[PDB]
């Protein structure tokens, strides 16, 4: 008879897109919303974040733009429905900068002198202040992986590792096109990344 | 030096293997590891700050911890070894944890002392006339 | 900072009452106190070197001795009193010997642990995330 | 029948000046000299300087030139008849800077405004290298004991002391002439000093 709390939340983070994620209590009726709430790690105070969400995930970019220079925090999920409500279902792990995973705005192909010279945008999200870009917060640390693909070819790769954005590979003049995806992280942690949207580049 | 950045990494890694467990139960959510610490870091006693914190997590916290939730173990106890691990590429790299390190001139004398029995004694007080112009060639090293 | 000047001549006086006693017997004229240590000194194990060497004279050497010629009992002690005296004022003005003091954040924080029982086990090991946060805070100061 | 050795050697140094000291073996005959050695510490080397010396003082000044840079020296003396010698006779103890006496070259009285300026030339010896000025040795710690006294009046002196090699004294105005004394030394050391020749300066 009182409402059941959410069986698990948890975050969904990328270089500020800390969207928050949870489960449906089991048999959620029409009616039925969450609320959202919040806790910076060093203070006792949970403030709400939203009263009503008939969602199953909400995005708190905005009130954790902290956190690259907080210590975390810690999410917390609740059922409500009429005057009833499910206990609160907090994150198992604190929020920083540990779960966040490193992507990569995208990659531009040149095809030059008989090898390929390729930059690596890093991500610039709109929510992001000025006085943090990735370069800033991962000033030093950061590795790329690199898959190379070929056309005419078979789906398989061939894997490289840079210390920049900026990266070139010896090219034996013989293919008709080639196709990359970067992966990006900082050796000195261990965020695990994710391979970027492939782009490929004609050789003819 | 030695692996500054990757040490670093195979330690937050043994971490991630244990965050969970841990984070579980921890309910009161104020910081234990006041920034007052991080500014004992960014001080001179900072050698010590973080020797003494090490010295924190191997024998008192872990310790107490391995044993407390035996299902943690088994990881805890690999956490900490990639503890005692960067402990010695670290005071090693004498840059870093030089508070943790010993002066081989230090044993030398200490040793030619030794192999001069009730000589030695003799030396050792008739040069101290050195050493106070060694201490005082130290003080104005600041 | 302290009483810099001062303090080393109290100790070079407590010592020109005993040079003689000593630098009499001295026959054997090598130097022990090698420049060696002069360069351990002027190195990041320096306060390690000066705070072995007062650990060496203080527990080895006057000891030995104090009690070797008892002539020289008295004065000997009253030197290594200097001695012992210049320690503290010296690991006062942290800025010579650190190596010798402690951290209080260290402390307080050893403290806050200490009162929370069973509890004190599972914050320790939940912000061991910041801990390596810390020190590698404390490594990009070089 | 085997010559007597000399009861004590020791020495009476003073900003480069050296001297070594003796005193005669008992029943010295009209044809006895005496052998001066010296040794670096850090060298079982001893080098004899003189072969004979009808005296009971020798200056080793030339030969200690790098005492305010080596760890001391020790000195011995030997007594010489015929064919026959006493054994030597080495230093009690080892020859460094802290046995060298300190001493002020000069000091020179300018009677101003109602008050007294006064400047206190260090030592400047002869065979002292360029590259030791008794300032360059005694960087930092020089303090002098000033020792002032009036005339017309009876035997007795003012006390003061200061830090620089120029100070000044507060005068009353009714004086006839005041003469003046230094001792100088270095805080961080014992050395002992000694007071200057006395410089008058009369008021009148």
């Amino acid at each position: 008879t009182e409402l059941p709390s959410p069986p698990s939340v948890w975050f969904e983070a990328e270089f500020f897109h800390h969207i928050l994620h949870w489960t449906p209590i089991p048999q959620q009726s029409e009616s039925t919303c969450y609320e959202v709430a919040l806790l910076r790690y060093g203070i006792e105070s949970w403030n709400s974040i939203s009263q009503c969400s008939q969602t199953l995930s909400y995005d708190l970019t905005a009130v954790t733009l902290d956190l690259y220079h907080s210590n975390g925090y810690r999410a917390r999920v609740r059922a409500v429905d009429g005057s009833r409500h499910s206990q609160w279902t907090v994150t198992n792990t604190r929020f920083s900068v540990d779960e966040v995973t490193l992507t990569v705005g995208s990659v531009n192909l040149e095809i030059h002198n008989g090898f390929i010279l390729g930059k690596i945008q890093l991500p610039r999200p709109k929510m992001a202040p000025a006085q943090d870009t990735y370069e800033s917060i991962f000033s030093h640390f950061r590795e790329y992986e690199i898959a190379i693909r070929k056309v005419p070819g078979q789906f398989t790769f061939t894997h490289k590792k840079v210390k920049h954005e900026q990266f070139s590979l010896l090219t034996s003049g013989e293919v008709g096109e080639f196709c990359v995806q970067v992966k990006p992280s900082v050796a000195s942690r261990s965020n695990k990344g994710m391979w970027s949207k492939e782009e490929c580049i004609s050789l003819t | 030096c030695d692996n500054f950045p990757q040490m670093l990494r195979d330690l937050r890694d043994a971490f991630s293997r244990v965050k969970t467990f841990f984070q579980t139960k921890d309910e009161v959510d104020n910081l234990l590891l006041k920034e007052s610490l991080l500014e004992d870091f960014k001080g001179y006693l900072g050698c010590q700050a973080l020797s003494e914190m090490i010295q924190f997590y191997l024998e008192e916290v872990m310790p107490q911890a391995e044993n407390q939730d035996p299902e943690a173990k088994d990881h805890v106890n690999s956490l900490g070894e990639n503890l005692k691990t960067l402990r010695l590429r670290l005071r090693r790299c004498h840059r870093f944890l030089p508070c943790e390190n010993k002066s081989k001139a230090v044993e030398q004398i200490k040793n030619a002392f030794n192999k001069l029995q009730e000589k030695g004694i003799y030396k050792a007080m008739s040069e101290f006339d050195i050493f106070i112009n060694y201490i005082e060639a130290y003080m104005t090293i600041k």
